[PDB]
RNA sequence: AACGAGACUCUGGCAUGCUAACUAGUUACGCGACCCCCGAGCGGUCGGCGUCCCCCAACUUCUUAGAGGGACAAGUGGCGUUCAGCCACCCGAGAUUGAGCAAUAACAGGUCUGUGAUGCCCUUAGAUGUCGGGGCUGCACGCGCGCUACACUGACUGGCUCAGCGUGUGCCUACCCUACGCCGGCAGGCGCGGGUAACCCGUUGAACCCCAUUCGUGAUGGGGAUCGGGGAUUGCAAUUAUUCCCCAUGAACGAGGAAUUCCCAGUAAGUGCGGGUCAUAAGCUUGCGUUGAUUAAGUCCCUGCCCUUUGUACACACCGCCCG
């Protein structure tokens, strides 16, 4: 199966959130474009994975705060 | 009716009788001692095979112009069983296909094409359409 | 173009192979113009190892 | 229909009238399928009959066409002994002349002691096949003393 | 001879469903779309199965030649 | 034949054969006794 | 030695038993009084909800 | 009928699966009624996708076996076709009910596993009951018409008939009875 | 193998029995008629085509690999 | 913190959205023409068939190939220390295509017969550096990879109707792919053209499969070994038959002992087609399509692999060591 993200994806998503916290929402097709415009991801698959982990983190930051 | 609107296996059967009902379409002399292709083992069962193959060649020329001997011999080519070794594809017999096309020209049914090859005449399209209509009206298709 | 060779000299080992291949791309352009202007425009800005062939009558 | 005598004794060989003619006369040597079909077509007799349905005025015609083929327009490229090595004839050798011709050909070869005769004498393979791993008629050899 | 029967049978359905959605009403096409897609898919949606490539060391994509110790 | 000029007296029966078809290039073999590698039943030495 | 047949419905899949992992432990009720339950070893591809037929229902499965 | 496909001729309503276990694993009627036992059929994709397959296409698939029959399915549809007509003549009952009864009469419900010649008895899942029934019914027709003058279509109908009319004269019912006897010994 | 000595053509006894079986058989195929009598099986085809011509049996299916008849579409 | 995994590259699946095409097409009618009434009708007008001919017609659906798009466990329900994640489902072209590349450390693995890579030793004019002839193919026997079969879910004879990946005129080196006419039963021959190729062979009329005949459980019309006689082609030369064609002869074999190999979906198996070697030539291998199942969704029993704890008289490492 898989679907376990790698440290290169998780660290990128954590930095993207920790800097542009107020531009990111709850839908995936907008976070994709935001991360596309604020960073430089040298692939499209990596862009989708980073933007998909950003959404899963945002859905949690609306609850109690995460520890990273 | 058109030729494409009727079952072709009955069309060939009717056209074979049409051809072997006139007395024309002079057959070769070696009709009883010929194997019909390299990849065969016996002579054709049907004694009057030349009229069936003439009808088949004519209905094939109705469907594609400019056919010529080198394609009739590909249209009748099949599989050859090389005894103990694997099988392969094989051509028909140039002599048979050439004599069939020459015997059809002897009926004003076909003519040599403008580009090299053979083609139906206007008089041949009519003879095929009449037999198509006859077959269609017979079986009430 | 494809060439599939054995990977080893000498014929020993597991029987692996290598698959090399070259790819040739081709395009054509058609113009209706005097030949002088054609030689004017076709002989400028040819950077890579692309071919450029000019034929005087094809239509 | 017409349970009449079926077992035929054609020249030096037994035919069973229980089979179709084109496959019954192949029981004779020198007569295969491709030959028998032509011999039956030239003789104008039917081809859906069992071999017992032939009265004594058909079998005779069939065999006299089977033995003198070039008379009845059977071609040359179709006969089993062409340009006969010692007489220049064209013929189908049929029933017992077949074994005699074969033995005469083997003896001719062995006489001048050509190579084919020497392979026929030693009971080996006459064409160019490998004999290291095929044929294999004898018994197993023991390696432990 | 058999991959073309399915092509024809899918194409004429894909045609009648497209003609009903451009020159007729919308419900008049979504009725026949459901009538077709309930009895059987592959009447409107093609299937992506394709042949797989042969690899060296076997007569096909997955089979291997016979191993032989001793 | 590769080492030796074996002699032949030409007879009117050999007309149209090859002269090479009358002196063989090898000895017709008579077998010995099978040696150490001849079967899987045989391997061992000290 | 004389017992009728008993149909039993599967309500839980426990695990794969046997040397090759070739059969499955399954808990069943008895189609007549749901207050009964036993554990059996089934040979085929059993889902949850299927109905098994028992030629001998007074037995119970230990393992293997 | 304009909305009810039969088989061309064989109506698929009024056919009763008289088992409570084997239904939901025999797809005869009311949603799996189709004109021919031939679909694209990506049924070997997930675990239980196989039970949704029509039963006549589960027999057509299994009948083409032993080497020089693989992929020859248009030859294996005409076999089932010619056999259903033979069945309708010899008996008179709807040929699908004979097939259902034959599938029921020939799937074993007890069987035995080699364990630790030690065997231990176990009970058969319904899907495996259907699979074993189909395999046994096809092997009987295969072995019956291997060197006979009878055809593969006469012997398939013979098998189906002797199985639906439980008689022990069919290969499938002899085999079922052996597996259940051998399993009863190892109980 | 075995020895199946079938008859290549009929005799009068078998020939009358072949017409006295017509109302009896629900399924008629060449193989069944081969197994009932001792018939060469390629004679059974001709016998059934002859019986069909005389309206004595009814054709329910004909195919290259199979032919099926039944008794007069009755019972 | 670094390498390997992953990311990455090629490939298969989707776009009626973009870009744009007589070396690709569609539709339209300009058409024109053939043919049949097959329909109303008359046969005409309307239609029906066309790889029959045209368009400086309109377009890109099918073909081509570029740019972008699109899938992320994103949505919903369960299970999760509510974390990492797992199962199911809606929507969808798709919710798990297939390959390429690949680490530290090592093996007395293979290659001196790929090399104008190479150390040392040997030979060097009676040569271990060139022409003619023979061998590498010889046959009591043991073994490995494979081809064809053991027939009726078949063989034979006719009829019908569908592909994809490729290659194609050679410099030294002299040979390429073929259309179409004629001649010959056949292999093959003669004569005239096209193609350095989306242009010609070619709309690649492939085989299995499909539809009808004959056979009838008999080593039979299953099988095609072995052998006789004749005819062609390549080549400087065919005998120890190079390859091909024709008539004839018609062996074992009726599903295979103990053992043992490969395989999860467009996959196994059946089936044919190209490339490689190739003056001549595939039962080999390397790719391509075509028909298309049964069985699994597991386990550690057998054979092995990875990580932890433990024991050791081993370290040439259990194929070890070692006692009388
Ligand atoms: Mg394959
Ligand atoms: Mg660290
Ligand atoms: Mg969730
Ligand atoms: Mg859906
Ligand atoms: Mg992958
Ligand atoms: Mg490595
Ligand atoms: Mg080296
Ligand atoms: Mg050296
Ligand atoms: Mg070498
Ligand atoms: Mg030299
Ligand atoms: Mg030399
Ligand atoms: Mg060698
Ligand atoms: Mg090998
Ligand atoms: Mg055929
Ligand atoms: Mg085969
Ligand atoms: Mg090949
Ligand atoms: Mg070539
Ligand atoms: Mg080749
Ligand atoms: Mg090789
Ligand atoms: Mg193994
Ligand atoms: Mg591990
Ligand atoms: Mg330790
Ligand atoms: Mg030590
Ligand atoms: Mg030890
Ligand atoms: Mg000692």
């Amino acid at each position: 199966m898989g679907r376990v993200r790698t440290k290169t994806v998780k660290k990128a998503a954590r930095v993207i959130i920790e800097k542009y916290y107020t531009r990111l929402g709850n839908d995936f097709h907008t976070n994709k474009r935001v991360c596309e415009e604020i960073a430089i991801i040298p692939s499209k698959k990596l862009r989708n994975k980073i933007a998909g982990y950003v959404t899963h983190l945002m859905k949690r930051i609306q609850r109690g705060p995460v520890r990273g | 009716v058109t030729v494409k609107d009727v079952n072709q296996q009955e069309f060939v059967r009717a056209l074979a009788a049409f051809l072997k009902k006139s007395g024309k379409l002079k057959v070769p002399e070696w009709v009883d001692t010929v194997k019909l292709a390299k990849h065969k083992e016996l002579a054709p069962y049907d004694e009057n095979w030349f009229y069936t193959r003439a009808a088949s060649t004519a209905r094939h020329l109705y469907l594609r112009g400019g056919a010529g001997v080198g394609s009739m011999t590909k249209i009748y080519g099949g599989r050859q069983r090389n005894g103990v070794m694997p099988s392969h594809f094989s051509r028909g017999s140039k002599s048979v296909a050439r004599r069939v096309l020459q015997a059809l020209e002897g009926l004003k049914m076909v003519e040599k094409d403008q580009d090299w090859g053979r083609k139906l005449t206007p008089q041949g399209q009519r003879d095929l359409d009449r037999i198509a209509g006859q077959v269609a009206a017979a079986k009430k298709k | 173009l494809r060439i599939t060779t054995r990977k080893t000299p000498c014929g020993e080992g597991s029987k692996t192979w290598d698959r090399f291949q070259m790819r040739i791309h081709k395009r054509l352009i058609d113009l209706h113009s005097p030949s002088e202007i054609v030689k004017q425009i076709t002989s400028i800005s040819i950077e890579p190892g692309v071919e450029v062939e000019v034929t005087i009558a094809d239509a | 229909p017409e349970k009449f005598q079926h077992i035929l004794r054609v020249l030096n060989t037994n035919i069973d009238g229980r089979r179709k003619i084109a496959f019954a006369i192949t029981a004779i040597k020198g007569v295969g399928r491709r030959y028998a079909h032509v011999v039956l077509r030239k003789a104008d007799i039917d081809l859906t009959k069992r071999a017992g349905e032939l009265t004594e005025d058909e079998v005779e015609r069939v065999i006299t066409i089977m033995q003198n083929p070039r008379q009845y327009k059977i071609p040359d490229w179709f006969l089993n002994r062409q340009k006969d090595v010692k007489d220049g004839k064209y013929s189908q050798v049929l029933a017992n002349g077949l074994d005699n011709k074969l033995r005469e050909d083997l003896e001719r070869l062995k006489k001048i002691r050509a190579h084919r005769g020497l392979r026929h004498f030693w009971g080996l393979r006459v064409r160019g096949q490998h004999t290291k791993t095929t044929g294999r008629r004898g018994r197993t050899v023991g390696v432990s003393k | 001879h058999v991959a073309q029967i399915y092509a024809i049978r899918q194409s004429i359905s894909k045609a009648l469903v497209a003609y009903y959605q451009k020159y007729v009403d919308e419900a008049s096409k979504k009725e026949i779309k459901d009538i077709l897609i309930q009895y059987d898919r592959t009447l409107l949606v093609a299937d992506p199965r394709r042949c797989e490539s042969k690899k060296f060391g076997g007569p096909g994509a997955r089979a291997r030649y016979q191993k032989s110790y001793r | 034949n590769g080492k030796t000029f074996n002699q032949v007296e030409i007879k009117p029966e050999m007309i149209g054969h090859y002269l090479g078809e009358f002196s063989i290039t090898y000895k017709p073999v008579k077998h010995g006794r099978p040696g150490i590698g001849a079967t899987h039943s045989s391997r061992f030495i000290p | 030695r004389v017992q009728p047949i008993k149909l039993a419905r599967v309500t839980k899949v426990l695990g794969r038993t046997g040397s090759q992992g070739q059969c499955t432990q399954v808990r069943v009720e008895f189609m007549d009084d749901t207050s009964r339950s036993i554990i059996r070893n089934v040979k085929g591809p059993v889902r949850e909800g299927d109905v098994l037929t028992l030629l001998e229902s007074e037995r119970e499965a230990r393992r293997l | 009928t304009p909305d009810i496909k039969l088989f061309g001729k064989w109506s698929t309503d009024d056919v009763q699966i008289n088992d409570i276990s084997l239904q939901d694993y025999i797809a005869v009627k009311e949603k799996y009624a189709k004109y021919l036992p031939h679909s694209a059929g990506r049924y070997a994709a997930k675990r239980f996708r196989k039970a949704q397959c029509p039963i006549v296409e589960r027999l057509t698939n299994s009948m083409m076996m032993h080497g020089r029959n693989n992929g020859k399915k248009l030859m294996t549809v005409r076999i089932v076709k010619h056999a259903f007509e033979i069945i309708h003549l010899l008996t008179g009952e709807n040929p699908l009910q004979v097939l259902v009864n034959a599938i029921i009469n020939s799937g074993p419900r007890e069987d035995s596993t080699r364990i630790g010649v030690r065997r231990q008895a176990v009970d058969v899942s319904p899907l495996r009951r259907v699979n074993q029934a189909i395999w046994l019914l096809c092997t009987g027709a295969r072995e019956a018409a291997f060197r006979n003058i009878k055809t593969i279509a006469e012997c398939l109908a013979d098998e189906l008939i002797n199985a639906a009319k439980g008689s022990s004269n069919s290969y499938a019912i002899k085999k079922k009875d052996e597996l259940e006897r051998v399993a009863k010994s190892n109980r | 193998r075995d020895k199946l000595n079938n008859l290549v053509l009929f005799d009068k006894a078998t020939y009358d029995k072949l017409c006295k079986e017509v109302p009896n058989y629900k399924l008629i195929t060449p193989a069944v008629v081969s197994e009932r009598l001792k018939i060469r099986g390629s004679l059974a085809r001709a016998a059934l085509q002859e019986l069909l011509s005389k309206g004595l049996i009814k054709l329910v299916s004909k195919h290259r690999a199979q032919v099926i008849y039944t008794r007069n579409t009755k019972g």
